[PDB]
């Protein structure tokens, strides 16, 4: 696992396009409700 | 060389009572007398030999999986059931036991909590007077002692060398050992493990349920005991004898049938005896 | 003081007197266009505490005719050194004598 | 025990039986004798604290030849024993199969059975009462559940067969007991001849 | 198998029984008291349709099977349950004797790397009591507990609430332990 | 009644809960759904059980840090997350077009772990005809 | 009345369920 | 004496005349537990053994009184009689009935 | 008559399955539509797959 740093840095340098950052960003709530939070999440996913 | 209760010889006792209780008796077997104190053989030992053979082959072959045994404090559980319930029955009158008449001997009038009486009602397939008289008779005759027997004897010298002459086999046993196959720790009506205690007596009678039912073993101790055999040398003679690992290895890795197991045992029962070798040659 | 406009004060005795034949007419009486809000979780809490009080009153009334069963714990008697008193559960027919 | 023994876990045999190893050879040398490590300067019986001892080799004859290595070639031995024994023998029956399955499924051993065993092991008054109440007990047990259970009590089985011989037990149970007794008698006769 | 598949696909099982079981799961005394009605209800359900059901409550199933030791019901659902238990036991035995253990640096890892389900690191469908969380925290010696419940480093721990603490205006409040019939204990 | 009993089946006028205390409207649906055999003991046990009330339902999200000693220091990117739910049930019977449950009144979808999902239960909320329906039909969003 | 329940305006306290006709009341 | 906490005199005469379950009911109804301050170092033979043997004797007497109106049981050995000089004595079939009439 | 009816209508089938179905029904005659609905579900699944 110590020899993959060069490969990782090379992959970072060459770079590839990415999509759907929000779906794999992994966030957390702020002590909100359940139904309203679920509705807001569904609306944001639909319109974003 | 008889070594019952760690001593030589045995004694006899008559019908004991509450004026001669001895919870620390040593070298004393219970026979509850003999109306028919002189001792004479009244029953043939062939039945006992057959029962031992059945307990040694067919029963383990049938119940090799999930088999265990444990005992209970007889001296602490015997003088605690002193009770009697019986109505008044007139002469030339019947005493039905159906749970419908208001005159039921065990009706819901005034009782105590828990489920012993409901269990008795469920298992009421017997009579009440006979059970009451049996309990009264057993009240005056109880066992208040227990001990283990470790025999040791040398039948013959298998080899001309003196190394095989001084050897002695050892067998472990537990007197007055009640047979308890199933034991579940889901009894909410009484404390768990307050009276029962598991103890191996056979290398093949070891199960993880009995070890985990003690509620006093840590995870590390359990995982350590799950790998090495925990049978005591003085109780099972696992490492004392020559067949330590294979006797359990074959019985665990066979898992085919009872007939195959019995055939394998018969094939492997050809000991290193000149008479057996001559019979095999014939 | 049984006032439907301000049920904050009549929350226990009114519900106890409601029993079972009152709500049938109370639903029709209260209809839909009713300004009972003055005087939204407060209404739910009042309803739940009233239902709990009514259930407790019904249980107390039912236990008056029958015999109140004790706990299922063991060692209920002073003479407990070898084994406690073990008997019948509460699943049988509840009778006094 | 700080560490774990390397001899009890004999599951790693499929490679040690081909390639010899020190742990699998320092203990076993010949198939006719078994060698074990001497105890820690403790005799039989000995103290709780084992003093330092000296290594030695002790040879003890095997009373039973159960230490023969099985996993070197068990398939051929199993096939030969099957083809030499299971040719024209006794076979089980669906009744006994169902009885075994029911006894496995129940697995209760209740306080009633414990007390029955306690009064059966020995008591004059209890035995004389049982000799009369056995018919009622078995009738009630059958009427509650005709399923076959508690067959391992050979003492009570022989007592019932010697006392109650007027045709009271169910015919299925009597036939099952008779055929199992015949099978075990035939097996004993074969193993003796 | 096909009978239970058809029963599941019928989509005619009410959720009121499931809700009642979920409510009563946290009160052993209440469950014992209601077992008298539960036996009658399951007998009526079997009479209506002998097809087996109620497979989402393993503890309730084992409790009713152990309590029904008399024989008041036909050995069909009981036989199926016994066969399933025997299959589970056989699978456990094969798993245990098909692998070896003993090696460990600072905790149990052989079974965790073998089947995972034995270790407490694996997730669970629905959590009922805090004993599982306590056991997971105790066994997570080599793993740092990264508790981030709603952004808080630590999780609130409290016993059962009384009848006067049923306010619905609370946020981020868990309900652990309970009063089936006392400090916090598994 | 004291020192009295009534048959469980509703075929005797002496039953207290036959026609007088049955009441119409609200209790009719409950009786039709759960008209099982009940008695005084069952009623008492139900009343005793009804005295225990919860507050609400909540979800717990936690995470565990693995051994940070593989490459060097704490530069590893390997993490494991665990999910937990409180007061939940497992349902395997989904109605097709039943009107017993409305939209967002009794049963609502909840987030689940991305191990064994199902689209049948995720569409129980309804509220979509064409656009959101075909959006949820092809891509099932897994919560971050 | 009809067995349809749907929704009722009196949701401030508790929802109102529908009324079914699956009963045959009788004095005797 | 009337207190059943320390039975020292009314162990059989106060229990034979009444039902044997009355002392048990009284003990059960007597509070919930007793103080441990007056401990006994003479084990149970001081009064517990006396109470148990008295209860056993009362139960045996009650059983004997109940079975007095019925038919008692006999032994198991048969085919034994002093008049074996001419012919032996055969047994009897098991035809017991709950009622004599 | 050892015969069944109402096999030429689909609108009433949903209503009877949602209302009449409680459990106290003869399973020897109400299982005719079970095979039909299972086949419908299977064909729908195969079409959508």
């Amino acid at each position: 696992l110590l020899d993959v740093e060069a490969t990782l840095v090379a992959l970072r340098q060459q770079h590839l396009d990415r999509q759907c950052y929000f779906g794999v960003y992994v966030a957390e709530g702020t002590e909100d409700t359940l139904d309203v939070q679920m509705g807001r999440f569904m609306e944001t996913w639909a319109d974003m | 060389a008889i070594r019952v209760s760690g001593r030589n010889g045995y004694q006899a006792l008559h019908f004991v009572d509450m004026a001669g209780h001895n919870f620390q008796r040593r070298d004393n077997v219970l026979i509850h007398g003999r109306p028919v104190i002189p001792i004479t053989p009244h029953h043939d030992r062939e039945w006992g030999i057959l029962s031992k053979i059945y307990y040694y082959i067919v029963i383990p072959a049938f119940s090799r999986g999930s088999c265990c045994t444990m005992g209970v404090r007889y001296d602490r559980l015997y003088p605690a059931l002193q009770a009697v319930i019986v109505p008044e029955i007139p002469a030339d009158e019947e005493a039905p036991t159906t749970p419908e008449d208001p005159r039921h001997p065990l009706h819901a009038h005034q009782l105590v909590p828990n489920s012993l009486n409901v269990y008795f009602h469920n298992a009421h397939l017997t009579v009440d007077g006979d059970a009451l008289l049996t309990l009264q008779e057993l009240m005056g005759d109880m066992a208040e002692r227990t001990t283990a027997i470790l025999v040791s004897s040398a039948p013959d010298a298998g080899a001309a060398t003196a190394t095989t002459r001084n050897m002695r086999i050892y067998d472990g046993a537990l007197y007055h050992g009640l047979i308890m196959m199933a034991y579940q720790a889901y009894d909410e009506t009484i404390a768990t493990g307050t009276f029962f205690y598991p103890v191996p007596v056979n290398p093949l009678f070891a199960c993880p349920e009995h070890l985990a039912s003690l509620r006093g073993m840590t995870n590390a101790r359990r995982v350590l005991a799950k790998m090495v055999p925990p049978i005591p040398p003085f109780l099972g003679a696992n490492h004392h004898a020559t067949i330590r690992q294979p006797v359990a290895y074959h019985v665990t890795h066979s898992k085919s049938d009872f007939n195959t197991l019995t055939y394998s045992l018969l094939g492997g029962y050809f000991k290193f005896t000149p008479i057996s070798l001559t019979h095999q040659l014939r | 003081s049984r006032v439907v406009f301000d049920p904050s004060n009549p929350t226990t005795f009114s519900v106890e007197a409601i029993a079972a034949y009152t709500p049938v007419a109370l639903i029709r009486l209260l209809n839909a266009s009713g300004p009972l809000q003055p005087g939204i979780a407060d209404a739910r809490s009042i309803y739940t505490v009233g239902a709990a009080a009514s259930a407790a009153r019904a249980r107390a009334n039912h236990n008056a005719n029958t015999i109140r069963r004790t706990a299922m714990f063991a060692e209920t008697d002073p003479m407990t050194w070898l084994r406690p008193t073990v008997g019948l559960k509460r699943t049988f027919n509840p009778r006094i004598i | 025990m700080p560490h774990h023994p390397h001899w009890v876990n004999e599951h790693l045999t499929i490679l040690q039986f081909i390639a010899p190893s020190n742990p699998r050879l320092r203990f076993e040398l010949n198939p006719a004798f078994d060698f074990f490590v001497a105890p820690g300067d403790v005799d039989l019986p000995g103290p709780q604290r084992p003093p330092e001892a000296m290594p030695t080799v002790n040879a003890t004859l095997r009373i039973i030849n159960g230490n023969i290595p099985v996993p070197l070639c068990p398939i051929s031995f199993r096939d030969c024993r099957g083809t030499q024994l299971g040719l024209g023998r006794h076979t089980m029956t669906p009744a006994t199969i169902k009885a075994v399955k029911d006894t496995f499924e129940d697995r209760a051993y209740p306080t009633i059975f414990y007390m029955l065993e306690a009064v059966i092991h020995g008591n004059e008054r209890n035995f004389c009462a049982l000799l009369r109440l056995l018919t009622q007990c078995i009738r009630g047990y059958w009427e509650q559940s005709h399923r076959v259970a508690f067959v391992n009590n050979f003492h009570m089985l022989m007592y019932i067969t010697t006392y109650l011989g007027n045709g009271e037990l169910p015919e299925v149970c009597i036939n099952i007991y008779r055929d199992l007794l015949q099978h075990v008698r035939a097996l004993r006769q074969t193993i003796t001849d | 198998i096909k009978a239970v598949k058809d029963t599941f696909e019928d989509r005619a099982y009410p959720t009121i029984f499931y809700m009642l079981e979920a409510v009563i799961h946290g009160n052993e005394r209440n469950f014992c008291a209601l077992l008298r009605l539960l036996t009658q209800c399951i007998r009526g359900y079997w009479e209506q349709s002998h097809r087996v059901a109620f497979v989402n409550n393993f503890h309730m199933l084992m409790y009713i099977t152990t309590y029904l030791g008399n024989g008041e019901l036909p050995e069909v659902c009981i036989n199926i349950y016994r066969d399933l238990l025997q299959h589970v036991r056989a699978l456990r035995q094969t798993i245990t004797d098909f692998t070896i253990q003993g090696e460990g640096h600072n905790g149990e890892t052989s079974e965790a790397l073998n089947n995972i389900l034995t270790d407490d690191t694996f997730i669970a469908p629905i959590l009922w009591d805090c004993d599982a969380l306590i056991y997971r925290d105790e066994a997570a010696r080599d793993r740092l507990p990264a508790i981030r419940v709603s952004g808080r480093n630590g999780y609130q721990a409290l016993h059962f609430v009384d009848m006067a603490g049923h306010n619905f205006q609370r946020r981020d409040n868990v309900l652990i332990h309970g009063r089936p019939v006392i400090p916090i204990t598994p």
